[PDB]
């Protein structure tokens, strides 16, 4: 009985950790390229150099 | 060049299509006077208080190109004139109120610069809240103190 | 002042406003024209043949204010005039078709005391059913027997 | 005249209420910018590229008629002058295109002889894909090989 709750606890912990990190860095990146610059180019190419 | 955002018979804001797609304020809701650019799904950006979303090839050239070239001088505005005060655009007394959101300004050459959010007065003549672009090509807000959303 | 009803590429009836309130006939079905005017709901009283409701307060500068007298004379109307005899309201021969039930009548000074619902022909002159007002202010129908709603 | 079909704002083709009831070509799709005629089920005939539907009780008179009358001569059309020689329909080069899917050609009297589908060119002068009645009431198809319909 103890090993099933320990294993499901650590499995749900690592997946909710990866999900929280994914949503965290997803919001922190999507409020970063919001300067879109139609008439110029990419703002400083270090950002899309990090990305692509 | 103009597309309103109204709701149930009162003015709330006026959208524009700049350089290839459109934008719209976030404190302004309801009806917009098209079904082409209403059908698109829009991405909202809370930090600049304007959403963005692409328009199809049907609007390939009816848009208005933009710049960042603001030397000191008088330019034209939809309900009057402006004054370049060191990056702080401003509106004559009493002119401009509720239902004047997203109104663009226009230069002497046919170039758009500023998008509006609200306004606040300091002394003799009322300052306004600007969304503009710089010579480097990144966007700015210059919001006065106590500028409630119109 | 008279706002029509959208049916299928035609008009079925019409609707007007009075005193800050709204009209509709029971026999008249269909969607009304204006954005602020449809979204308010109808506390309906169908056996008194009027579907009232409260209008937006931005419509406070379009409604009318009345008294309840009807002195003898003549009352102008969209299809000419309507005459005042027998304490009644009767339309001449041939004039008056279908779909005009909902639209008001007027006098020289321009105030509605009466709105049209039906019709009944005996020989030449046609007696149509009229909602009018008491000096106590309660709704009144002068319906002939064997009437016919338009 | 004819009634157009609006996909996403702009022109696609023309729906012909012709000969008593409604026809629209199956090559182009979209909906009609007229509300009373699209409030019913419309059956299809995918054999020879036309759709068959009803009309309401107010389009029998003004609908232009068809009589399959063929004297070989110069007829007329909104973008030139189509004529019938050798058992063919022809227009010179640099004409039509997409958006012109279903505009009919007429005669000197003022009634229809044929409804155009489109086509392409193979030779010194452009042939047209058409749906045209004959003497025995047959809607025979005249379309040269190698011509996709407009």
């Amino acid at each position: 009985v103890y090993t099933v709750i320990v294993l499901c606890g650590v499995a749900l912990a690592i997946l909710v950790g990866t999900a929280s990190s994914a949503a965290c860095i997803a919001k922190a990146r999507r409020d970063c390229l919001t300067p879109y610059a139609l008439a110029p180019n990419a703002t400083v190419p270090t950002a899309l150099a990090v990305l692509c | 060049k103009t597309f309103p955002i109204m709701l149930n018979g009162q003015v709330n804001g006026y959208a524009c299509v700049v350089g290839g797609r459109l934008m719209k304020p976030l404190h302004v809701e309801g009806k917009i006077d098209n079904e082409q650019l209403a059908a698109v799904k829009l991405k909202k950006a809370s930090m600049y208080d304007l959403e963005y979303g692409d328009v199809p090839q049907n609007m390939k050239s009816d848009t208005l190109q933009y710049t960042s070239d603001k030397p000191p001088g008088f330019y034209n505005w939809h309900h009057g004139a402006v004054q370049y005060e060191n990056g702080r655009f401003t509106v004559p007394r009493g002119v401009g109120g509720k239902g004047d959101s997203g109104r663009p300004i226009l230069d002497n050459r046919g170039r758009v610069v500023a998008i509006v959010l609200g306004g606040a007065n300091e002394g003799t003549r009322t300052a306004l809240s600007v969304v503009t672009w710089n010579q480097k090509g990144v966007t700015i807000r210059d919001t006065p103190e106590g500028s409630e959303p119109w």
